[PDB]
């Protein structure tokens, strides 16, 4: 999964 | 409701104490009653909020994807007949995990980002807008799918336009929405060019900017960055 | 209760997929619900009960421990005075720990234990009795302090009597058992010593009977012997 | 902490 903040 | 008789400084310091303690659904039901309070919340106490709901719904979250996937593999040829019950729990942590994003929504819309002037508060509650429209586009099939992805796209948006307008590049919230956004293009919309660019173009602006910054915001904005480059490399 | 709708195979179903989703509150409540049906469990069932109430309890307990130690550097010299609200969380924490051991120990009274006639059966639910009354004791300072103590001591020393009696000294419950109990003996009984003698003589006496298993029961055994050498080290 | 199983 790709980052998210 | 439950918090309505603790006073909010009380609510705020065993927001901190659940923190320490990893106890994030504690955390939120904390932060909701002194959001409740009605009065705005201060940097340090937004950050709390989006802290302890990103935790709850972080873990519904990876247990939802995990019997998503079993439920997939139920419905392949040659899978034996288990009857109904890996639907009835999927759905049960789903129905969960919807809540909590209509808790959080309901706390921005009642009346977190209508108070909400200064461009640094107004763009952190429409990130976290578009977030929990998005983490409710992810389990969506039905006929208001469209509906919550265009949603979730509007809350980014006006965050975007506030933030080119109002941050320097290199604010953190303005990347970390950027980061957020591009994700929502490439996982959501179905438009992975546009993440790509929005990625890129966003951490080529920073770069430009970081000879203005303290030795402590350097470090936070790189931080970001890498993310941004991390997500390139990924989608590369 | 809230799963007596539910079919006794289906609850175990959820159980196992609330285990593979880390979803360990499920999975609790789930096998509760398959307790309450009526009839005994099964090896496979057993574990699953242990392992759900374990999870919930052991970060409850984590928890615990976080806020205990905040609370207790408040009230050293020259603290500053903070308010009620550390204690009052700490109590909160505590408070829902306590309600997890006494409805496990509420499951076993009613009626596992009583029913529970093989060797291991009884012994894993004797094992659990005291693991649970454990927990009580390390947050107990009140007048019931000594009795919950007395209580734990109690149920490890049936199972124990029961092991060494129908149980080979390799037996994986059995050396589960014994090194609970040595811990027993050396957090909450203050007798470092007979702790460290459990410890030994029961890595021992494994030792010693080690030949006459299969690969994979060697396996099994050897790993838990490990953990009784763990703690002999930290002890010694 | 000690371990226990
Ligand atoms: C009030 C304010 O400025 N708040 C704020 C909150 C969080 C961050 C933040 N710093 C870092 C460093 C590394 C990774 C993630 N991260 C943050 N998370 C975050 C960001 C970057 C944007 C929006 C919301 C959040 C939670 C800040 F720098 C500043
Ligand atoms: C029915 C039965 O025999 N159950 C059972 C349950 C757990 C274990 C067990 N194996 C291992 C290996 C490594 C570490 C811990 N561990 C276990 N936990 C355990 C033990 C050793 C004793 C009592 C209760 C538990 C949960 C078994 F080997 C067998
Ligand atoms: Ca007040
Ligand atoms: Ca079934
Ligand atoms: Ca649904
Ligand atoms: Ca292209
Ligand atoms: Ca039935
Ligand atoms: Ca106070
Ligand atoms: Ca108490
Ligand atoms: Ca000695
Ligand atoms: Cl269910
Ligand atoms: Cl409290």
């Amino acid at each position: 999964f790709p980052a998210t903040v | 409701g439950a918090m309505g008789s603790m006073e909010r400084a009380s609510l705020i310091q065993k927001a901190k104490l659940a923190e320490q303690a990893e106890r994030y659904e504690d955390m939120a039901a904390f932060m909701k009653g002194a959001v409740e309070k009605g009065e705005e919340l201060s940097c340090e106490e937004r950050n709390l909020l989006s802290v302890a709901y990103k935790n709850v719904v972080g873990g519904q979250r990876a247990a939802w994807r995990v019997l998503s996937s079993i439920e997939q593999k139920s419905n392949e040829e040659g899978s034996e007949e288990k009857g109904p019950e890996v639907r009835e729990y999927r759905e049960k942590v789903e129905t969960e995990l919807q809540g909590v994003c209509d808790t959080v929504l309901g706390l921005l819309d009642s009346h977190l980002i209508k108070e909400a002037g200064d461009a640094e508060s107004r763009v952190f509650y429409l990130k976290m807008k578009g977030d929990y429209y998005r983490y409710l586009a992810e389990v969506a099939t039905g006929d208001d799918k469209k509906r919550i992805i265009d949603s979730a796209r509007s809350a980014y948006q006006e965050a975007m336009d506030i933030s080119k307008k109002e941050m320097p590049p290199t604010n953190p919230i303005r990347l970390g929405l950027a980061l957020n956004f591009s994700v929502f293009h490439y996982e959501i919309a179905n438009s992975p060019e546009e993440a790509i660019s929005l990625a890129k173009t966003t951490f080529d602006e920073a770069m430009a900017d970081l000879h203005t910054l303290s030795e402590d915001s350097y470090k936070d904005s790189t931080l970001i960055m890498q993310l941004l480059r991390d997500n390139l490399t990924l989608w590369t």
